C-alpha cells in the first residue's frame, strides 16, 4: 500500500559507524561453529568447534587462554552463565556438559537428549539451562539437580536456537519448520507461535534493552517483541545468503552472517542494512569454504567476533547506505 | 475453493472468499482471477470498486492499465478518462521517489494522450503533455509521438533542441548549430552557436575555421564582434581568414 | 467471514516500520 | 463484441469502393478501418485524392505503432515516399527507423545507404561508417558503403573498416606508407603479394 | 536394502520409569554464584 510506502520513506535511520576487521586468529583446527563471552567481565570469550574442543580466548591480546577437551563429537554451542561460574556447552554426542570455571573441568553432564543436541541457553535469572536438539524437543534443566525438569512438545522438527528471556515468554525457540515459538515453560505448553518464516530459522537472538527477538530463515530476518508475541519488523535482507549467525549489538547494530560469509549488519527495529563485508580466508583454503558459522558480540558491543568456517576466528572493530525500499 | 464453489454455482459465498482473499495483499494473479470472476458475473457494478482496491494494495501501472482496459471494454468513455485523470493524479501526488519507474509513468502518459486522441478534443492530450514535462527522455519522446499523431511545428523544433541535445552530449557540432540558430529564440540560438564556437589536428583546424566563418556570416547578417573573432583567432594563432576580416 | 476472522492482515504486518520511536 | 464471438474484409472492400470513388469521407472511413485493425494501399489513396504528406505521416506512425518486419518494411517505404516528395525531421526519422530495425536481417544496409543520400542531399559518410561498423551480405554492402562515401577522413574510414574486418589489401591499393600497409594487409592473398612486388620495384 | 538413511529423529513423553541410574545419583548439590 501507498500509505505505508510513505510513512517508510519519511522515517530515517540512524548513522550506525561501519565494521572494519581487526583481529582474526586462526588457533582452532576445525569450524569453530561456536563462541561466546563472559556476561560479568569481557576478558575472555570461548569458542567450541569441530575440533571436539572448545578454547578460550582473551580479546585484548586475543591470545588463546586455554583448551577444554571435555566432548567426542563437535561442539555445537556454549553459554557463559553471569548468575554462576558455569559454563555450559553442547555437542552433537548428545552431552550437555557443564564446567565448573573455577577449576576448568567439567561437573554435571546432563543426560536426555535423544540426539545431537544444537543449543543451549542458560536462564538468565533462574539456576536453570534450556537445550534442544534435533530431537524436536526443548528440554530446560534443573542445574542443581542435573535433570530435565520439564519438556517442551510443540515442535515438528529439529530446533536449533532457543533463547532464554526473563519475563513470561521465558523460551524462543526456533525449529527447521520455521515456526519459533514463544513458551511458557510454568503451563508446560506454547503461548505464540511466530510462523512468518518460510523456511528453517536457523538463527535467532534477543535484543539486550529491548525486549525482542531477531530470526533469520534463508533470507528475511524478521524481529519481534515477544511480549504478546508479534511482529516488530522485517529486515532488508533480501538476496543475502543463508542467515547462519544473527547477534545483536548493545546500540542496536544487528548483525548477520551467511553461509556466502558476506557479514551483513543492520540498524535494529529499522530494517535498513547499513553494510555489507566480503569474507575473507587462508591462502591455502578454498573460496566456498567462508562462512561465518557462529557469531556474538561484546556487552560493551564495539567488537563482534564472528567464528568462520576458515578455522578461525575474527573480530570486527568500527557514511551510511542509501534507505530504497520495495 | 473458488472452482468449488462455481461448480456448486453458490455465489455469494464465492464472492465473499474472494474478497477475503484480496484483503490479505496476495499475489495479483489473485486479483485478476477475481476480476475475471465479476466480469463473468452478470453485473459490472462493484468490480469498478474492486479494481481501485486492487491498485490501492498493488501500485503497480500496469495494473492501472488492465483496469482502462476493461474500462475501454465497458460503453462509458467519460468513466475511461476519470480513472486516467485519478490515475495521473496519484502519481503526481507522491512527488517523493516512492514509485514504480520513470518509464512506466511515461507509459501511462502515453496511453492516456492516445486515448484523449482517439476521443474528440485534442487540446487535452497537449495539456497533459505540457504537465508531463513540467514534471525525463521517455516523457520527451511520448510527447513527440503525440505531436506527430495530431503544433506540428512545435513538434519539430522540440525534435531539433533534442537531437541538438545529443550532438552536445556526443561531443556536426556546426551543423547542429545552425539548427539551433534557425530554431530560435534567436538570442539563445545565437548563444548555442557562440557557446558551441568556443567548445571548438588539421581537421579539428579546419573546423574551428568553418565556425569563424560562420559566426562572421551571422554577424553580417545581423562590426566589433567580428574584429573581437579576428582578434580571437589572431591570438590563437588563417591567411584566408584575415583577409576576409579586413575585406569587412 | 469465519476464514476472515482465523486469519487476520494485522498479522502479516511489522508493527515498527509505521513507528519508529516506538520501542517494546 | 468481437470478444463475445470469438467483418474485416467487408470494411477493406468498402474502403476500396471509397477509393474507387466523398474524399474526406473515404479517408474517414479508412482510418477507422486502421483503429478496428492496408497501410500501403491508405499511403496511395493520401498521395492521390488529397497531393497531402499529413495523411502519409500518419499512415507511417500507424505503421510503426504495428511494428515487426513487414511493419518496418512498410515504414521504410513511407519514409523513401516522404524523401522523393521533398531536413532535419528527416534526419531525425531516419534515425529513428534505424533505431527500431538496428538488426532487422533485410536490407539494413539498404536503409543506412538510403540515410546516407538523404543527409547529401560528411554526416551520410559518418553514417556509413557507423553500418559497416553496426552491422555478412549486410555486412559487406555496408562496408562498400563507406568505401563510396570515402573515395567521395577517407583514410581513417579506411582504416575503420579494416579495424572491423581482404579488406587491408583493398585500403592497401587504394591508398596506392602504401608498403606498410601491404605489410599488414599480409599479415592478417594473391593482388596484396602483386601490389607489394611493384612497390619493391617502384 | 534395510540397511538405510534417515529423514527425521524422535521426542515422545511417556510415563517415567523410576530406574536408579548411575550417574543421575546425586552430586555437586551445592551451585557456586559470581561476585555480584
Amino acid at each position: 500500500i501507498v500509505n505505508r510506502y510513505e510513512k517508510l520513506l519519511s522515517q530515517r535511520p540512524e548513522w550506525h559507524a561501519p565494521w572494519k576487521l581487526s583481529r582474526v586468529i586462526n588457533g582452532h583446527l576445525g569450524w569453530v561453529r561456536c563462541v561466546a563471552i563472559d556476561p560479568v567481565d569481557n576478558e575472555w570469550f570461548i569458542t567450541g568447534s569441530n575440533d571436539t574442543t572448545m578454547k578460550v580466548w582473551d580479546l585484548a591480546t586475543g591470545k588463546l587462554k586455554t583448551t577444554l577437551a571435555g566432548h567426542v563429537m563437535t561442539v555445537r554451542d556454549v553459554a557463559v552463565s553471569d548468575r554462576h561460574p558455569y559454563l555450559f556447552s553442547v555437542s552433537e554426542d548428545k552431552t550437555v556438559k557443564c564446567w565448573d570455571l573455577e577449576k576448568n573441568q567439567i561437573i554435571r553432564d546432563y543426560y536426555g537428549h535423544l540426539s545431537g543436541v544444537r543449543t543451549v541457553s542458560i536462564h538468565p535469572t533462574l539456576d536453570l539451562i534450556a537445550t534442544a536438539g534435533r530431537d524436536s524437543v526443548i528440554k530446560l534443566w534443573d542445574m542443581r539437580t542435573r535433570i530435565p525438569v520439564i519438556t517442551l512438545v510443540g515442535h515438528k522438527g529439529p530446533i536449533n536456537q532457543v533463547q532464554c528471556t526473563p519475563v513470561d515468554p521465558q523460551v524462543v525457540s526456533s525449529s527447521t519448520d520455521a515456526t519459533v515459538r514463544l513458551w511458557d515453560v510454568v503451563a508446560g505448553k506454547t503461548m505464540k507461535v511466530l510462523t512468518h518464516h518460510k523456511r528453517s530459522v536457523r538463527a535467532t537472538a534477543l535484543h539486550p534493552k529491548e525486549f525482542s527477538v531477531a530470526s533469520a530463515c534463508t533470507d528475511d530476518i524478521r524481529s519481534w517483541g515477544l511480549a504478546e508475541g508479534s511482529l516488530l519488523t522485517n529486515f532488508e535482507s533480501e538476496k543475502t545468503g543463508i542467515i547462519n549467525t544473527l547477534s545483536i549489538n548493545q546500540d542496536d547494530v544487528l548483525f548477520a552472517g551467511g553461509d556466502n560469509g558476506v557479514l551483513s549488519f543492520y540498524d535494529y527495529k529499522s530494517g535498513h542494512k547499513y553494510q555489507s563485508l566480503a569474507t575473507r580466508e587462508m591462502v591455502g583454503s578454498l573460496e566456498g569454504e567462508r562462512s561465518v558459522l557462529c557469531s556474538t558480540f561484546d556487552k560493551t558491543g564495539l567488537r563482534l567476533i564472528t567464528g568462520e568456517a576458515d578455522k578461525s576466528i575474527k573480530i570486527w572493530k568500527q557514511p551510511g547506505l542509501a534507505w530504497n525500499p520495495n | 475453493y473458488l472452482i468449488v464453489e462455481e461448480s456448486l454455482n453458490n455465489v455469494e459465498i464465492v464472492r465473499s472468499l474472494y474478497t477475503k482473499w484480496c484483503s490479505l495483499e496476495p499475489g495479483v494473479n489473485a486479483w485478476n482471477s477475481f476480476v475475471d470472476f465479476e466480469i463473468r458475473q452478470k453485473n459490472w457494478n462493484g468490480v469498478r470498486e474492486i479494481y481501485s482496491k486492487y491498485v490501492m494494495a498493488h501500485p503497480q501501472m500496469q495494473t492501472w492499465l488492465k483496469w482502462v482496459r476493461f474500462e475501454n471494454r465497458h460503453g462509458n468513455t467519460e468513466f475511461t478518462r476519470s480513472v486516467y485523470s485519478l490515475a495521473i493524479d496519484t502519481v503526481a501526488n507522491l512527488q517523493n521517489l516512492q514509485i514504480w519507474s520513470d518509464m512506466e509513468v511515461a507509459k501511462l502518459v502515453n496511453s492516456f494522450a492516445h486515448w484523449e486522441a482517439a476521443q474528440q478534443e485534442y487540446e487535452r492530450s497537449s495539456a497533459l503533455y505540457q504537465i508531463a514535462i513540467e514534471k525525463n527522455q521517455l516523457l520527451k519522446a511520448g510527447l513527440l509521438d503525440f505531436e506527430k499523431q495530431f503544433n506540428s511545428i512545435e513538434e519539430t523544433i522540440s525534435y531539433k533542441r533534442k537531437m541538438e541535445y545529443e550532438t552536445i552530449l556526443s561531443n556536426y557540432d556546426t551543423w547542429w548549430l545552425y539548427l539551433d540558430l534557425i530554431s530560435e529564440f534567436p538570442k539563445q540560438i545565437m548563444q548555442t552557436f557562440e557557446k558551441a564556437i568556443v567548445d571548438s589536428k588539421n581537421v579539428q583546424w579546419k573546423r574551428y575555421i568553418y565556425l569563424w566563418m560562420r559566426y562572421i556570416c551571422y554577424v553580417e547578417l545581423e562590426s566589433l564582434l567580428e574584429e573581437e573573432l579576428f582578434q580571437r583567432l589572431i591570438d590563437d594563432i588563417f591567411s584566408k581568414i584575415w583577409l576576409m576580416y579586413a575585406k569587412f | 467471514d469465519q476464514i476472515a476472522k482465523n486469519v487476520k492482515l494485522d498479522d502479516f504486518i511489522p508493527k515498527r516500520q509505521s513507528n519508529f520511536e516506538l520501542s517494546v | 463484441n468481437p470478444e463475445i464471438l470469438l467483418s474485416l474484409r467487408i470494411w477493406s472492400k468498402y474502403i476500396d469502393y471509397l477509393e474507387a470513388y466523398i474524399f474526406n469521407k473515404t479517408k474517414m472511413a479508412y482510418n477507422t478501418v486502421i483503429d478496428l485493425r492496408p497501410a500501403m494501399a491508405e499511403n496511395f489513396a493520401l498521395f492521390l485524392q488529397n497531393y497531402e504528406v499529413m495523411e502519409s505521416f500518419q499512415v507511417y506512425e500507424k505503421t510503426i505503432p504495428l511494428f515487426p518486419p513487414e511493419i518496418q518494411y512498410e515504414l521504410w517505404i513511407e519514409y523513401l515516399e516522404v524523401a522523393t516528395s521533398h531536413p532535419e525531421h528527416i534526419r531525425f526519422l531516419f534515425e529513428k527507423a534505424l533505431k527500431n530495425l538496428c538488426s532487422n536481417g533485410i536490407d539494413c544496409k539498404t536503409i543506412f545507404i538510403a540515410y546516407s543520400v538523404f543527409e547529401e542531399r560528411s554526416k551520410s559518410i559518418e553514417i556509413l561508417r557507423r553500418g559497416a561498423v553496426i552491422g555478412l551480405e549486410s555486412r559487406l554492402q555496408l562496408w562498400r558503403m563507406c568505401i563510396s562515401k570515402a573515395e567521395s577522413v577517407t583514410r581513417e574510414l579506411y582504416q575503420e573498416c579494416i579495424q572491423i574486418l581482404e579488406f587491408v589489401i583493398k585500403f592497401s591499393d587504394f591508398e596506392s606508407r602504401a608498403r606498410e600497409i601491404l605489410a599488414y594487409g599480409a599479415k592478417l592473398n594473391t593482388e596484396l603479394w602483386d601490389s607489394f612486388e611493384i612497390f619493391e620495384l617502384k | 536394502p534395510q540397511l538405510e538413511a534417515r529423514s527425521g529423529a524422535k521426542a515422545a513423553a511417556y510415563t517415567p520409569t523410576g530406574i536408579e541410574h548411575a550417574r543421575l545419583l546425586p552430586g555437586h548439590t551445592t551451585l557456586k554464584y559470581r561476585k555480584f
